């Protein structure tokens, strides 16, 4: 099964700064990667789908990029509401798998 | 309206139905098989089309028995449909060449 | 019962025989060649079918001379068979268009 | 000059136009999609040709929806064109066999 | 001996010639291009055959302009040849159905 | 030829516990991996075929998983009768090859 590596595990950044979490697939998955946000005690929330396509209702602040095995989820200008855990998930090959998660910390 | 042209038409509506069903059945059959890639509707549809036209680039293909079974049906439908059109074009040319000569 | 329809039928029984034999011969020819993947009956059958229909996804193919020789026969049989059906569909359309006009 | 032969000719000029347009549209649709390889005119042309002839080696293929849509059109045009020629060859053989017998 | 059957025969001798020449020309055109794999006669022959039958598994394909040009010719020859046979099978069925009815 | 790496060589576990042996193929072999058991002085016995398909007569205790290059043979709740050597074998490419073996030890 495809392995999604998310490192660093924790990301520290100053308010307003730009930030990026990385997700590496154990094999080439095209752009079949998706990003989810999960705040303390909430359920996951789809941020970016298919590596770069944006979802409606998601701050224009969130962008995605990458293809193959290296994917990036960026937040231009971080802010308190962004403090959560971020996961990546691939649908290239069965079964869908999840990343270990990266905690954003301001 | 002439038979060959009715068949051609039918063949097309049919092919489309098979492509759609083929897409659905493929995903249904392939999910659950580790490493399978024919697992989302959109690409599956692209898969069946490229299979029906017999092009098959290899970017997508079934790996399970039912998926392959679905593939065969799609291949055969695409081949028969397109061949049935060729056959209709022949009946058309043949029928009209008889005219350009009289009968 | 009309010739074109007999041929079509024959062509199909034949194709099936070739697919089966093709599958067997392929594995027989490919085993013994390092790196070969066309080495188990089930997939070989899937291979020959996708070869006979000329789709050939590339997930499986012979690498030995006899395997490829077996591939050519399968390709040709599939092509001839399906073409023979198209030909039967034409004789059918042509024969009936003559009716829709009298003769 | 006989219809079947006019059609064949048209089919060819047409196919060529589709190949060229297909090449252009493909690059236009594919650029902007990360990882896409169908992004330069020369190879795109090689791509469409191998797609129109239904060969499709898999060295190149669209990954975007519009690219695939362009692929389908090219596949269908190639298939119809070549099938239309076969149909013309039949009308030719059929028309002349009637001669070798009288009519 | 009937035209359609002469053509079919010619088409076959021809296809074979094209396959052989195709194999030679391919290697000639591909050698000198870094990374090219279509560079030895035996496999090139296997390549052209799988190209003429339009199967094209993707294990081998030209990467140079002349190699691809040689590929197109082979694709077209294979397609025309096999289509010309289908056409011959039709003239045969059509001519004999006229018999099973009198004329 | 395909190389099947089985590490660790020896696995120590407490009775009833869950255990997993890994098998890594030098290249992607789909699910064409199979598992065999061989107790002291016996002949191999097929446990799992095609990475995850179960064989009849084999305790429901044995399961398989994996695809591509990483395969796992798990035993939910180990017990004395499980003390043996476990091998993996691939049929993806000729010639079939075997893993070096992992000894289960309670
Ligand atoms: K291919
Ligand atoms: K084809
Ligand atoms: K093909
Ligand atoms: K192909
Ligand atoms: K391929
Ligand atoms: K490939
Ligand atoms: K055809």
């Amino acid at each position: 099964d495809i392995l999604l590596t998310q490192s660093p595990a924790i990301l520290s950044v100053s308010p307003g700064e730009r930030v990026s979490f990385s997700c590496r697939a154990s094999q080439s998955i095209g752009t079949d990667i998706h990003w989810y946000q999960q705040r303390t005690n909430g359920s996951p929330r789809l941020l970016i789908k298919y590596a770069s396509e944006s979802i409606s209702g998601i701050p224009s602040r969130f962008s995605g990029s990458g293809s193959g095995t290296d994917f990036t989820l960026s937040i231009n200008s971080v802010e308190s509401e962004d403090i959560a855990n971020y996961y990546c998930q691939q649908s290239n090959r069965w079964p869908f798998t999840f990343g270990s998660g990266t905690k954003l910390e301001i | 309206s002439a038979l060959h042209w009715r068949a051609a038409g039918a063949a097309t509506v049919l092919l489309v139905i098979v492509l759609l069903a083929g897409s659905y059945l493929a995903v249904l059959a392939e999910r659950g098989a580790p490493g399978a890639q024919l697992i989302t509707y959109p690409r599956a549809l692209w898969w069946s089309v490229q299979t029906a036209t017999t092009v098959g680039y290899g970017d997508l293909y079934p790996v399970t028995l039912w998926g392959r079974c679905v593939a065969v049906v799609v291949m055969v439908a695409g081949i028969t449909s397109f061949g049935l059109v060729t056959a209709a074009l022949a009946t058309w040319f043949v029928g009209r060449e008889q005219e350009r000569r009289g009968h």
